[PDB]
């Protein structure tokens, strides 16, 4: 439609509803032949238009259709810089750049179009306007001559603090894409540094940050002395007199860059931590500022300076213990795991130790954790300070009895990297009397476990002193080692699975009672190999469910109304109509609730709901007496088995004797045959039809779902006005499903007919690991008056590409809509 | 002969723990006939790790009664839990 978007241009207006036409047809893709068609005519139709508003768009369509992915933009350049000769609007020209930087992008591999772009670049980066020069300079960044360093180096000192932006900006892509700067670029930034805008400051921050990276042991003097300073330190410096900016996103920038600063000497290390040149208290300015992100910027600076240089870390200890009490929670959070990072080998005294234990007793769990992961990281002397943290443990564990598990792991870190210190405090722990026989402590009293854990954790490394125990004491080693053996220290399956399937496929020339005992035995098998082994637990019953949908085949193959005619056919003793729609239903549950299905697997599992829909075909047309819809239904599965030899007609030739095959063979007959005979033929042809072959995955699990939050064992009614909501929280335990943000769907069956069905937003499907999911939904439920709490059925459900399938356990929630 | 209808108890907790409490008696007898109590509450405490710990210990008892009750308190538990089997 290229002629259409001429005939339109060029022949309903000029100045207005062409820009209309404009703006209609770039919302919509073009393909890469008319994509060079339309940029024909387009740049034809750029100098009849003397609007300069219709050539803006113009110029923007250009850039947009030169960014199409099969188009190839080699050929349309030298028309573009044509049309920049001659361009005089500059908002024109900038959205042309715009186009050319575009060009430039998509070409990557071509220098001798890069060298012309950035020659057109250098050409147009005098022009009067900020824009043009904005967009050159990013043209300069972008492709460069990787001269370029130079001309951006002078355009930093323009006039127009955004173009001083794109310029710092450019040449840090410039150094990005794999440039190595000069060295008289640091003084320019230095320069600019104290620039009087906030973007400029940003990008001139950045700047030095990165050529301080580059060269870091180079030498250079200080303006005001004779004294000479390595640039790392210098640059150091500067980032930190812009920690004191009056932004609050330069400070974050600056404590961001400060932080990867590693190559800073130790002195200037020990000054910024002083309170007493430039770099002189900046993290003290820093880890007080208003704005909470500095400070947790800052916190994050000081991990890695600490990680950094060691004997930073104990001048980093007091801050951080000063600001565990912080007044936002995410920063005591991020101060607490900085010192648990920085914890390696300093030891804590006094007044910080028990400043971390008092603070232990604060009511959030998640500070509460990390400060329990904090001590499980510690290293402390002063053995009586290693009692007062018990002591305090102890207390939080009375206060809080939730974090047992995490308390014992404290005592487990605590004993077995402080051994000897527990050694002389084992006879205070211990209520151990010198002569008196010791009443037994109570067992599963998590506070005796916590002193237990503490003991024998010192005592794994220390055999000096494992004497000390009563006889007690060593039944409760036995029973935590039997217990809390993780705290406390001192294939045939496949090959059966593999010989039971080829036992079912090597003896297929039984009778059909044989046939399917031996299903039942192999199912039977499979079901409790699922039970015994846990890791083939999800093939053993993919086996189990189509042999299962073979054992129903069979059996409806052999039923009592192949023997009678039709008239004498008889449904309501029938088995083969149910037969055909559980196998159905089992081949969906198949395909759709197992994660390590392929093609391979796929093809099978279709021509099984091949073969159940023309057993259910052949069903239907035992009790229909009249000739057009049981010809509808078998024209219907003609249909069918043509899209199914259409579809997967790469793996037809390993489908050998099947059913599938066989109806290719009969199927020119198979069109011009009377349909009741397809019919006949279709029964006859079910029972000589082979058995195939399931090609085992690799990996395969079930998709499993389990609900704990609607906790369908509580007989409290739930109770609301009617006709008002009542609102239900569930938590879905989702394991390997594949894809559970677009198929896991919520049902709720109220007790009457009504079935309404929630599909789940994506944003609370949470993933906390590897083929394991949580959904977390509050589903709404209302209903009128009730004259007694009934019931109402929540159940997950499975959702394919035309049905849904059960996916959970069905669980009860009581209801009683009470009037208003 | 009330199997069937102590799976719906739900006070499990201190149920088990006042019948537990006379596993620590000097009695040889009283502790065989808590070891039987116990395999035989073995389909509603599995996992209970006390409890297995007590037929571990009265196991290695030297009086025979207690033994012979360990004994089918352990064959109780390890038909309930597989990880009072593995050990």
């Amino acid at each position: 439609k290229s002629a259409a978007l001429h005939i339109d241009l060029c022949k309903a207006t000029s100045p207005a509803d062409a820009l209309q036409y404009l703006l209609q047809f770039a919302r919509k893709p073009v393909e890469a032949e008319s994509v060079e068609g339309v940029v024909r005519i387009l740049l034809e139709h750029y100098y009849k238009e003397n609007d300069p508003s219709v050539r803006l768009k113009i110029a923007s369509l250009l850039g947009l259709l030169s960014k199409t992915a099969g188009f190839s933009p080699d050929c349309i350049m030298d028309d573009a810089i044509n049309i920049l000769q001659n361009e005089k609007s500059h908002q024109v020209l900038a959205q042309l750049l715009d186009t050319l930087l575009a060009i430039g992008t998509k070409l990557p591999e071509n220098q001798a179009i890069q060298m012309r772009l950035v020659d057109v670049a250098c050409k147009h980066l005098t022009d009067t306007s900020h824009g043009v020069r904005n967009k050159c300079l990013q043209l300069l960044g972008n492709l460069g001559s990787l001269d370029v360093q130079k001309i951006i180096g002078d355009y930093f000192s323009d006039q127009d603090p955004r173009v001083r932006t794109a310029a710092i900006k450019a040449m840090l892509q410039l150094h990005e894409r794999g440039l190595k700067l000069h060295q008289t670029i640091y003084n320019q930034a230095c320069k600019l540094l104290s620039d009087d805008y906030e973007q400029v400051r940003s990008a001139a921050v950045q700047l030095i940050w990165v050529v301080s990276q580059l060269y870091p042991e180079s030498i250079v003097p200080i303006p005001s002395s004779n004294e000479e300073i390595r640039l790392v330190d210098d640059a150091f410096g500067k980032i930190c007199h812009m920690v004191s900016d009056g932004s609050w996103v330069v400070r974050v920038q600056a404590a961001k860059l400060l932080g990867s600063m590693e190559q800073v000497s130790s002195h200037f290390l020990e000054q910024t931590l002083d309170k007493k040149s430039g770099a002189c208290g900046a993290f003290v300015h820093g880890l007080e500022d208003e704005m909470y992100e500095v400070r947790i910027a800052a916190v994050e600076a000081l991990c890695m300076l600490a990680q950094s240089s060691p004997s930073f870390a104990e001048k980093c200890l007091d801050f951080l213990v000063d600001m565990f009490n912080d007044e936002i929670e995410e920063v005591r959070l991020q101060s607490i795991h900085t010192m648990r990072k920085i914890s390696n080998n300093i030891t804590l005294r006094e007044d910080q130790l028990d400043t971390v234990l008092a603070v232990l007793e604060d009511s959030s769990r998640d500070i509460r954790e990390a400060l329990h992961e904090l001590l499980c990281c510690t290293n402390v002397s002063t053995k009586e300070g290693i009692h007062l943290a018990l002591v305090e443990l102890l207390k939080n564990l009375t206060k809080y009895p939730t974090d047992r598990d995490s308390i014992w792991k404290c005592l487990k870190f605590l004993g077995s990297r402080h051994p000897t210190l527990v050694l002389p405090l084992v006879p205070e722990l211990l209520s151990t009397h010198p002569f008196f026989d010791t009443a037994e402590p109570d067992m599963d009293d998590p506070a005796y476990i916590a002193v237990l854990v503490l003991i024998f954790n010192a005592a794994k490394t220390c055999p000096t002193m494992p004497a000390l125990f009563s006889d007690h004491t060593f039944r409760h080693y036995a029973y935590l080692r039997d217990s809390l053996s993780h705290l406390v220290p001192a294939d045939p399956s496949q090959q059966f699975l593999q010989q039971s399937l080829e036992r079912v496929y090597s003896l297929q020339h039984l009778d059909p009672q044989g046939a399917q005992e031996l299903l039942e035995f192999t199912i039977r098998d499979l079901q409790r190999l699922g039970e015994l082994q846990s890791e083939l637990a999800g093939v053993a019953d993919f086996s189990a469910t189509y042999l299962r949908c073979q054992l129903l085949l069979i059996k409806a193959l052999q039923e009592k109304l192949w023997n009678v005619a039709a008239p004498l056919y008889l449904k309501q003793s029938d088995l083969a109509s149910a037969a055909a729609k559980q196998i159905m239903e089992e081949t969906y549950k198949m395909e759709f609730m197992y994660s390590g299905v392929e093609n391979k697997q796929v093809v099978i599992i279709h021509h099984m709901r091949l073969q159940a829909k023309a057993l259910q075909l052949i069903v239907t047309a035992r009790t229909t007496r009249g000739l057009d819809p049981l010809f509808g239904m078998c024209e219907k599965f003609l249909q069918e088995v043509d899209f199914f030899q259409r579809y997967f007609i790469a793996d037809l030739p390993h489908l050998q004797d099947s059913f599938v095959d066989k109806l290719l063979d009969l199927m020119p007959r198979l069109m011009t045959s009377k349909p009741a005979e397809v019919v006949k033929i279709l029964q006859t042809m079910l029972r000589q039809s082979a058995f195939l072959h399931l090609p085992l995955p690799e990996q395969i699990h079930k998709a499993s779902a389990t609900i704990i939050e609607p906790a369908g064992e509580s007989d409290n009614p739930l109770r609301f006005t009617s006709g008002l909501v009542v609102a239900l929280d569930v938590d879905a335990t989702l394991e390997h499903v594949q894809d559970p943000q677009n198929t896991v769907k919520v049902q709720v069956l109220y007790p009457d007919g009504q079935a309404q069905m929630i599909h789940p937003k994506p944003a609370d499907f949470r993933n906390p690991g590897p083929g394991r999911h949580r959904l977390i939904t509050q589903v709404y439920l209302s209903h009128t008056a009730w004259t007694e709490a009934c019931q109402v059925e929540v159940r997950l459900l499975l959702a394919y590409n035309e049905g849904t399938i059960p996916f959970s356990k069905p669980v009860k929630v009581y209801i009683m809509p009470k009037p208003a | 002969q009330s199997e069937k209808h102590l799976e719906k108890i739900l006070n499990v907790d201190e149920f088990v723990k006042r019948i537990f409490s006379v596993i620590h008696s000097n009695d040889p007898v009283a502790r065989a006939i808590t070891l039987r109590m116990l395999g035989s509450l073995a389909s509603i405490i599995p996992e209970r790790k006390n409890a297995h710990h007590s037929i571990r210990q009265s196991l290695d008892s030297h009086d025979n009664v207690e033994v012979e009750a360990a004994v089918f308190a352990a064959a109780n538990f390890s038909a309930q839990s597989k990880d009072f089997a593995v050990g």
